[PDB]
């Protein structure tokens, strides 16, 4: 139904919005320069990347023939790399010196770190050395993962004369099987260059419950169940907030963050925990002892000594792509989060005091006039 | 706020008059205490030109106005966390202090909070022109003079077509008219050396300072009468930040070559001198600009014919590298004053774990080579419990992100065989070790079982203090065949042995990441243990912290005995509590009792089971009454007195809460519908103001419930007080 900010539920209407919305443009390689010294390291990684592609070949039944026939599996690509001229030989020589190339362009310190150092096979059967032996960073991994990309979307923009091939999409938006493929040359040219010791180093919706139904005196709690992780802030906040501002960011708001549990008053200030999702919020507002005591699942945590300036009100907001289950009374739709901390503190569900569904408003994405106030970031008008 | 920076550079300016005596020293109270009153970045500009003021610091009044400005600084360092590079000098300024080695080391603590300020970052005048005419230009720059300086007739006179400027015989500032303008060629050599000259003092000022200038890269509004330039886009070329510098030291030289010659041309005349006479670092950037765009228009000309242009927060990891020489320059002083000024920055070590990639590794080499620079020490004096506090902080070295450390622990280790044989400063390293493993259990591994053979002697073996570091360093098929036999160290429940196979229990927690349930029931055991133990020292005490460790390896059936505990120790307390009223025609041992109990709020902590004892509705509630009970000697009074005495040796409302629930399991939903007996229940409450009479008011299942609500209203009571 289109962007949206509530869908449906088993345990009620969750709260979703704002949602999130492109064509291949791969970064140029070739420019970059793979300088002498490091083209023998290009010529010792394009030998070492051919054997493996060989057995890559192999693995899979492929012989060696003058035919190139896929079914048949023979191939003229399966003879020796020193016999491969340089276009058959590219195909593991160019992508080999496209690949450093990637890598100057990732910001690598890819020098000579260190020094470069079995099934039979149809008239070829060449061996390097155990690569898999040293385990690579992480940080290696994903910048591999980034040669994959940049390396399929120059494919695409190779392919792009040729509506469209499914394959012919950003490497961020194809199917993860489809990555099983380039990732794992990307992992044989990782661990040919770490074999041979060259390190490589590199609208938000708010949403806010009636202003009728604004609390301003006795104890009071709600909740906010999340079904999905990320940039969450419930808590209570004054009716005259301006949506415009982010929420948390003014002192009219009184919220606990998602994650990071960062919860706000005018500024940062961490507390509490970054919670899983499908946890219980549950904002418990306290009059009289002025605090605003906070909850997960029942587990006690916030803000404190406050005052009613002119009540205040229950307050959320969501990220870009999160999305929770606002809540507010009705005890048969409480669980654990009010049957353990709630009626032992005597804090009050709002359908204790209401029978119709409480309505709430939110701030559309849409801009609208709206009159210039005399008080504001003084862009004073004059009439005269 | 500018006039608020000129005030406050007034006032400096004063401070700089004191740098009468005790007056002017209360002047600079006020300068202050007028820093620390304050916009702040505007205050933090004419700081900036104080910290060209902290450069001419580093004399003692001026190092104390400095020491104040520091703390200014250190307030700044509170609102803060361009300028952050000049703090970055200020630092530089903090390591030539440690050059120039009482009151100063305290200065040096200020310069430590200085340091925090960049580590915030990492989140009379006497010019010296060098001589210019003695140095010698090549002459193959004349080519390049001629377009340059020809450019510079073409901005003159460019500048003058913006008000319509022409050639005139007769000179006139109104006639729009000037004999000057006319074409560059038309000039003779000589006359051209008129715009030459500060061009050619400018290369050879660049050649005195030996800046490079060589031959590389090719290099080439109504029209108006006489001479019409249109001169080349030298302003779009794009200098680097050396290349920003070197026009910024030029700039810096046209601020001196004029500068030393304005001070001589107020000299021989006897006259005053000029606002300019101050230090370069003092101007802000647009007084530097009148001389800087001409410095880089030089600059940017070059570049664009195209010679050669050099002198010929991560600077932050950059300084802990220069630490790590202070580390290695310690090593020196630890062969054996210079390292007086080391333990002078032993402070600003301790800053330095509070201001926390790869690189920093280095750094934490450096923390490996202080270890070695204090272990020599191990095997004033003060200073190496402040080492020891860094040796704290070396654990914070490894939370901030070689080989030969970990050998180093294998040492250490080797040490503790040693102990065996019969000091105790030695051990506290591996207080320290224990805090390393405590960071690493956040988190080579033979010198990781170097250490099982220390634990062979510590198993083996005041003593608690060793035993502590067992509980961290535990962070497996060979335990395994031990951990079988704790469980038999369980069936023992010798009171000092407890204290080393609690550490066991801690680590067997460490290894429960089902298989659980068994260390649960090593945990039960322990609950079973402790039960019995803390009903006759000290050293429970100790196991509370390793029996909050416990609650984290934690067993509702293992509460039936600890309530019964806790009502031993209530009915203990009924004659602790008679104690007291005996003596109305001592106390402070059950302090340590209710230390004991301390512990079993970390064990109800895990029990916080109280979500599950909503699904109860179970004979908790009787004994939250003897912890009520237990709140009411708590406010009877002397018990309370008693905690303080535990307290110089050094909660219930969760109790209370599960309480509550009484008054109901269906029938409490039905109450908060009643805005079902909660609300009669609290009727009884008002009854409390005032036993079994406020019941008569109003039975077995509501009158006995009462009470508990009613004992809680008393300790509520006893919360009024708050």
């Amino acid at each position: 139904p289109i962007k949206e900010y509530r869908r449906e539920g088993p345990r009620g209407p969750h709260l979703v919005g704002p949602s999130r919305c492109f064509v291949p443009c791969p970064v140029d390689t070739v420019q970059i320069v793979l300088p002498p010294h490091l083209e023998r390291i290009r010529e010792k990684l394009a030998e070492n990347i051919h054997e493996l592609w060989a057995l890559t070949r192999i693995e899979q039944g492929w012989t060696y023939g003058p035919v190139r026939d896929d079914n048949k599996r023979l191939h003229p690509c399966l003879v020796n790399f020193h016999s491969l001229p340089e276009p058959e030989r590219n195909y593991n020589l160019q992508m080999s010196g496209e690949t450093l190339k990637t890598l100057l362009a990732l910001g690598c310190h890819v020098g000579m770190a260190d020094e470069k150092a079995y099934m039979m096979s149809n008239g070829y059967k060449p061996a390097p050395l155990d690569l898999s032996h040293v385990r690579l960073t992480p940080a290696q991994t994903t910048l591999v993962d980034r040669l994959a990309e940049n390396g399929h979307n120059v494919w695409a923009r190779d392919r792009v004369a040729q509506r469209r091939n499914p394959r012919l999409v950003p490497y961020r938006l194809l199917d993860e099987a489809t990555k099983r493929s380039n990732r794992d040359s990307l992992c044989q040219a990782v661990r040919t260059l770490l074999g041979y010791g060259y390190n490589i180093e590199p609208r938000v919706r708010i949403f806010r419950a009636e202003k009728s139904y604004t609390v301003q005196s006795g104890r009071w709690y709600f909740e906010f169940e999340a079904v999905t992780t990320g940039e969450m802030r419930v808590g209570w906040a004054r009716p005259e907030l301006r949506p415009d501002v982010e929420l948390g960011a003014d002192e009219l708001a009184y919220v606990f963050n998602g994650h990071r549990g960062q919860r706000w008053h005018l500024g940062s200030e961490p507390f509490g925990r970054p919670w899983q999702s499908g946890d219980v919020v549950g904002c418990m507002i306290d009059l009289t002892e002025n605090t605003i005591i906070f909850t997960l699942n029942g587990e006690v945590l916030a803000f404190r000594e406050i005052e009613i300036g002119d009540g205040f009100l229950p307050v959320c907001s969501l990220g870009p792509g999160q999305v929770g289950h606002l809540n507010l009374g009705q005890d048969v739709s409480s669980l654990r989060f009010f049957a353990i901390c709630g009626l032992q503190e005597g804090f009050e569900p709002f359908a204790i005091n209401m029978q119709r569904p409480v309505t709430t408003w939110f701030s559309k994405s849409l801009p609208q006039f709206e009159p210039v106030p005399p008080e504001h970031p003084h862009y004073e008008v004059a009439r005269m | 706020l500018f006039a608020g920076t000129e005030h406050r550079a007034i006032m400096v300016d004063s401070m700089l008059h004191t740098v009468r005596g005790r007056s002017l020293t209360k002047a600079q109270r006020d300068v202050i205490e007028d820093c620390l009153m304050a916009r702040p970045s505007m205050l933090q500009h004419l700081l900036r030109r104080l910290v060209f003021d902290v450069p001419i610091l580093n004399k003692m009044p001026l190092k104390l106005l400095t020491n104040h400005y520091e703390r200014c600084w250190k307030y700044y360092c509170l609102p803060t966390g361009t300028s952050e590079e000049e703090l970055h000098l200020t630092r530089k300024l903090f390591w030539g202090i440690f050059d120039s080695l009482y009151d100063q080391e305290l200065y040096r603590m200020a310069m430590p909070c200085l340091c925090a300020i960049a580590g915030a970052l990492p989140p009379n005048f006497d010019p010296r022109p060098v001589e210019t005419l003695n140095v010698i230009i090549p002459e193959k720059l004349d080519s390049f003079i001629n377009k340059f300086a020809e450019y510079t007739h073409e901005k003159w006179a460019f500048d003058k077509i913006q008000n319509n400027w022409s050639y005139g015989e007769n000179v006139d500032e109104e006639l729009k008219t000037h004999p000057m303008l006319r074409p560059y060629k038309t000039f003779s050599e000589k006359d051209k050396e008129i715009y030459r000259w500060p061009i050619k003092e400018s290369l050879k000022a660049m050649i005195a300072w030996e800046w490079t200038i060589e031959k590389a890269r090719e290099g080439e509004y109504d029209p108006r009468e006489g001479y019409n330039p249109q001169p080349p886009d030298l302003s779009g070329v794009t200098l680097s930040r050396e290349l920003q510098a070197m026009a910024e030291q030029l700039a810096e030289n046209y601020h001196n070559t004029w500068g030393r010659k304005k001070k001589q041309e107020l000299e021989a005349k006897g006259g005053g001198t000029h606002p300019l006479l101050v230090p370069y670092d003092t101007l802000t950037a647009k007084e530097k600009a009148r001389d800087r765009e001409k410095a880089q228009e030089l600059l940017k000309f070059l570049q664009m014919n195209g010679y050669a242009v050099t002198r010929g927060y991560f600077l932050s990891t950059p300084a802990k590298v220069l630490g790590s020489g202070g580390h290695a320059s310690n090593k020196e002083k630890e062969m054996i004053f210079c390292k007086l000024a080391a333990l002078v920055r032993h402070r600003v070590s301790l800053f330095g774990t509070d201001a926390p990639l790869h690189i920093l590794a280095r750094s934490l080499d450096a923390r490996t080579v202080m270890k070695s620079g204090p272990e020599i020490v191990k095997a004033f004096f003060e200073s190496a419990s402040e080492d020891i506090e860094k040796m704290v902080e070396n654990l914070r070295l490894g939370k901030v992100s070689t080989t030969v450390a970990l050998l180093p622990v294998l040492t250490t280790l080797f040490q503790h065989i040693a102990q065996h044989q019969f000091l105790d400063d030695v051990q506290v390293s591996c207080y320290r070790t224990l805090c390393s493993i405590y960071s690493l259990g956040t988190t080579v591994e033979k010198l990781r079982p170097a250490l099982g053979e220390c634990l062979a002697r510590l198993a083996a073996a005041a003593f608690l203090e060793p035993q502590l570091n067992e509980y961290n360093a535990c962070s497996t098929l060979p335990m395994l065949c031990s951990y079988l036999p704790r469980w038999w160290e369980r069936g023992p429940e010798p009171a000092l042995p407890a204290g080393a196979p609690p550490p066991c229990t801690a680590v067997t927690s460490d290894h429960l990441n089902g298989n659980i349930l068994r260390i649960i029931v090593n945990n039960l055991g322990i609950d079973e243990a402790t039960w019995m133990k803390r009903l006759a020292v000290s050293r429970a005490r100790p196991e509370l912290l390793h029996s909050h460790f416990i609650p984290t390896i934690g067993k509702r059936a293992g509460k039936v005995v600890a309530e019964e505990e806790q009502l031993r120790l209530e009915a203990k307390a009924e004659a602790e509590e008679g104690e007291l009223l005996v003596r109305d025609e001592c106390r402070d041992l059950y302090a340590l009792y209710p230390l004991l109990i301390r512990y079993v709020d970390n064990n109800r902590a895990h029990w916080l089971p109280n979500a599950n004892a909503e699904e109860l509705f179970m004979v908790g509630e009787i004994f939250i009454y003897w912890s009520k009970s237990h709140n009411f000697k708590r406010e009877e009074n002397f018990v309370v007195q008693n905690e303080i005495n535990n307290m110089s040796f050094l909660m219930a409302k969760a109790g209370d809460a599960q309480s509550g629930g009484s008054d109901q399991t269906k029938k409490k939903r039905r109450g908060d519908r009643y805005s079902t007996l909660k609300k009669m229940l609290p009727i009884g409450l008002n009854m409390c103001a005032p036993k079994t009479r406020y019941a008569l008011k109003d039975v077995r299942e509501f009158l006995q419930n009462n009470l508990h609500l009613q004992g809680k209203v008393e300790g509520s009571p006893s919360l009024r007080w708050q």
